[PDB]
RNA sequence: CGGGCUUGAGUUCAGUGGCGGCAGGCGGAAUUCGUGGUGUAGCGGUGAAAUGCAUAGAUAUCACGAGGAACUCCGAUGCGAAGGCAGCUUGCCAUACUGCGACUGACACUGAAGCACGAAGGCGUGGGUAUCAAACAGGAUUAGAUACCCUGGUAGUCCACGCAGUAAACGAUGAUUACUAGGAGUUUGCUCAAGCUUCACAGCGAAAGCGUUAAGUAAUCCACCUGGGGAG
RNA sequence: ACUAUAGCUUUACAUUGUAUUGGAUACUAACUCGCGGGCGAGGACACUGUAUGGUGGGUAGUUU
RNA sequence: CCGGUGCUGGUAAAAGCCCCAGUAAACGGCG
RNA sequence: GGCUCCCAA
């Protein structure tokens, strides 16, 4: 769900944000939450190799558990809160044994359910499965791409993944960027797509939002001067001739994967 | 509250044993959610008219009974969730049929 | 032995070998027609004789000459031991 | 609805008197109430079911032609069964 | 049934329809 | 009421093909004829009878 | 105005339905693309051709993988206020017809304003995208071809939510009630009553024609017309 | 513009081995990655060194 | 508008190059 | 200050 803005503000004309209506809780737990300090994009040597970060609002950082090693022993659902650090909400479970942990919420994922993880686990919301016990042809995200490493594959808010057919030691699966790719049957995943999937659907609304969300101004490359940027340089505007970056590498149809990648092996479509 | 007929087929790439046990999980789930069955039996082993899921022949087993009329969709939901059943219809018998 | 004809042409596929009215000689206005379907039968027997493979046939589309390409095909060097009609649409796409 | 004989025959002994009066205004109304009731909450799932509005729309009118007969016979019962089941909104 | 009372009046029509496209992206 | 089951009696109202027999080529009534239609389709989503 | 009656109207019960509505699942044929076997001089299209695909390897043919759309035979009949509704199954709704020796007692009809629904095409946001296909591109025929024919092809066609409110939205025939002749079929409930369509008395009509489903005989209310263009 | 050149990229040799009907397949033991404090996934490829052919105003020295 | 320029494809002891195909909210052109 | 509200948490 989304709410927008009456038109008060010229600010506010055109702001979309999101209603928060499956946010139980307003506080994080404390013992999985820890200070972050932030780069801006600032590398060790201190010289910025990442460029339009800085700033933004002071954040903490939640541990999410990526593994979901505790086989067997069930957990329940406590709240559904905010994370800064992701665009999905997160889900508190604590577990028979006192542990407490946070996992990626899910669609459909209420407080009070009963979550499980390993192969004796049902295939319902909210349970983690190795991929041979995944029923073919369901939705499934948090997909792990070797055994015990922990979800890597399907992780942003309202994405999702579809097993498609199992091959052997393998099963086929279909990614949300439209590639078709084998996954070890010994990976783990996770049933349903992940919730909040209004997230596309908000609008900023004016500069200020961004420079909260930590981000800094764009200069484009046709405004600079040539000992700046390829592109530079004119009287007047100028097209700055075939897009490229500053050392040169095209914008407009080159590809950059690696060709000699052993991961192709394991892919039967590309859509990228 | 009405009267239920549920056909299914069985691969036969499973054995006896493994069928007669999918088919009493199927009776074990029907009767959680609460009914009564009136008969269950078996057409047995036998080949099909057109290929399923590549092979043609498969186990032909139904069970009549009586039932609320909510645990049809639960039934769906065991259906697929076992990847051991090819094929599955369910009718309702009026005065007339039953 | 499978014969893929339609209203505008007729071809026949061995396996090994195939042969076609356009191939044959016919270009329009003949294609459809009895002469041109038993000659690209006979052309395509007389390597299907001098093949050591001695079959049924597989007639796919409607038109003018199946019955002579299958005539020929029985004449010349092996018999047509059975002509199984697989001739294919239960309200499929809008033509 | 339901709409069981059950709930039919205890809406008659509730409304009316003994269970036999099936037809009897006071009676009709209670079953009216009850049929929208039902059909209301059904149209809260199903926003496309326009026969079961239409269908809703009807019963209203014919509660509100036995709430009309009513009030040519006198006023007594109107405030009575409209205070029971609750009717102005 | 005559069939030109018609023409008259799919006549009309097409003037009417055509008037209204000259000036619609014009604005 | 005819049972789905033993499709050897549905093959009565069958042509060569496994088609269903129009009515006016095997008489019946429109009921009988109905019955034996949704018959003969619960056989076909059972594979009793071909396509 | 004050009481009564049950025939009209409605409620209940039993029987008989149904391409009626909404929602969730399941399907085979055809067809599209990708990846691999066989194989090579064409394929496709037309009145005749050409534009197009194809030896840096087509059509055809055998497989595996990924998808979208439509429901052959039954099938002409039935349902819905209308628009409309057709693969199989289930759930939740609505509704109709027939009767009861059950109930209440005129509670009825119509309806200016208003409200709801309302084919196709069209618009907005998000998905999806196989076939067909406006616009557009090329090839033909013609004096010309801004068309008809052929080859491509984007919106659209599909789904969800929201707008829009139009049609030869037609039976070119508003709703309700009562009555008035025969033939030929058909469906359901059992010779009878509902419904479904064409010949046809009286009568009506300018005529074609309508004729128990009236455009006949009558009563109640609503809508609309007053020569053709201009002009919806 | 002339001449070079970082980077990217092609092949040969080295790292680098074994079998079967050569250039394909297969294997595991070199080599690489993940998990736990051996197991799993790859695999003679990839990576890197030497040589070689392309590309290279990204960079440099110059000429005009 | 894919003609041109870019881009994506199919010698030491094979890349390229050619050719053909696609791409203009790529640079660019629309006498 | 508890407290209320809000999201940039
Ligand atoms: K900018
Ligand atoms: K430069
Ligand atoms: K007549
Ligand atoms: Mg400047
Ligand atoms: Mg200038
Ligand atoms: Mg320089
Ligand atoms: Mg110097
Ligand atoms: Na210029």
């Amino acid at each position: 769900g989304i709410r927008k803005l009456k038109p008060t503000t010229p600010g506010q004309r055109h702001k979309v944000i999101g209603a928060f209506d499956k946010i139980t809780a307003s506080t994080p737990e404390k013992s999985l939450v820890v200070g972050k300090k932030k780069t801006g994009g600032r590398n060790n040597t201190g010289k910025m190799t990442m460029r339009y970060i800085g700033g933004g609002h002071k954040q903490k950082y939640r541990f999410i558990d990526f593994k979901r090693t505790k086989d067997g022993i069930p957990a329940t659902v406590k709240t559904i809160e905010y994370d800064p650090n992701r665009s999905s909400r997160i889900a508190l479970l604590y577990y028979a044994d006192g542990a407490k942990a946070y996992i990626i919420a899910p669609d459909g994922l209420e407080v009070g359910h009963t979550v499980m993880s390993g192969s004796e686990a049902a295939p319902e919301v909210g349970n983690a499965l190795p991929l041979a016990n995944i029923p073919v042809g369901t939705i499934i995200h948090n997909i792990e791409l070797r055994p015990g490493q922990g979800a890597k594959m399907v992780r942003s808010a309202g994405s999702f993944a579809q097993l498609t057919s199992r091959e052997g030691t393998y099963v086929v699966i279909k990614m949300p960027s439209g590639e078709v790719r084998r996954i070890l049957s010994t990976c783990k995943a996770t049933i349903g797509s992940v919730g909040n999937s209004d997230h596309a659907l908000e609008k900023s609304g004016k500069a200020g939002r961004s420079r909260w969300l930590g981000r800094r101004p764009h200069n484009r490359g046709v405004v600079m001067n040539p000992v700046d940027h390829p592109m530079g340089g004119g009287e007047g505007r100028q097209s700055g001739g075939h897009p490229r970056s500053r050392k040169g590498l095209y914008a407009k149809g080159l590809k950059t994967r690696a060709p000699k990648k052993h991961s192709s092996k394991y892919i039967i479509e590309r859509r990228k | 509250m009405n009267n239920y007929e549920t056909v299914f087929i069985l691969t036969p790439v499973l054995s006896d044993a493994q069928m007669k046990e999918a088919v009493d999980k199927f009776t074990g789930l029907l009767k959680q959610e609460g009914a009564v069955i009136v008969n269950e039996e078996n057409w047995g082993l036998r080949k099909l008219a057109y290929p399923i899921q590549k092979k043609s022949t498969g186990f032909y087993q139904l069970v009549e009974f009586q039932a609320n009329p909510d645990v049809i969709a639960k039934l769906e939901t065991n259906f697929r969730r076992d990847e051991r059943v090819i094929r599955f219809l369910t009718f309702r018998q009026d005065k007339f049929a039953a | 032995a499978h014969i893929h004809s339609s209203f505008n042409n007729i071809i026949i596929s061995l396996a090994i070998s195939w042969s076609s009215a356009g191939k044959m000689g016919f270009r329009s206005s003949k294609k459809n027609t009895p002469y041109a379907a038993q000659m690209a039968a006979q052309d395509c027997a007389k390597v299907a004789y001098d093949m050591g493979l001695r079959v049924t046939v597989y007639v796919k589309g409607p038109g003018n000459g199946r019955e002579s390409a299958i005539r020929t095909i029985h004449g010349a060097g092996i018999e047509v031991m059975e002509i199984i009609d697989v001739t294919p649409p239960h309200n499929g796409c809008r033509p | 609805m339901y709409l069981d004989s059950a709930k039919k025959a205890e809406l008659f002994e509730k409304y009316g008197k003994s269970v036999k009066d099936t037809g009897s205004p006071e009676s009709q109304i209670a079953l009216f109430t009850f049929r929208i009731a039902h059909l209301t909450e059904h149209l809260r799932q199903n926003k496309k079911d326009f026969a079961t509005e239409r269908s809703l729309k009807m019963l209203v009118g014919k509660r509100r032609r036995m709430l009309d007969y009513l009030i040519k016979v006198d006023i007594e019962r109107y405030r009575a069964i409209i205070k029971e089941l609750g009717i102005r909104r | 049934p005559n069939g030109k009372k018609r023409k008259r009046h799919k006549m009309a029509t097409h003037k009417r329809k055509k008037r209204l496209k000259k000036n619609r992206h014009k604005k | 009421y005819i049972d789905y089951k033993d499709p050897e009696f549905l093959k009565k109202f069958l042509n060569e093909q496994g088609k269903i027999l129009p009515r006016r080529i095997t008489g019946t009534s429109l009921k009988f004829q109905r019955r034996v239609a949704q018959a003969v389709k619960r056989a076909r989503h059972l594979a009793l009878l071909p396509y």
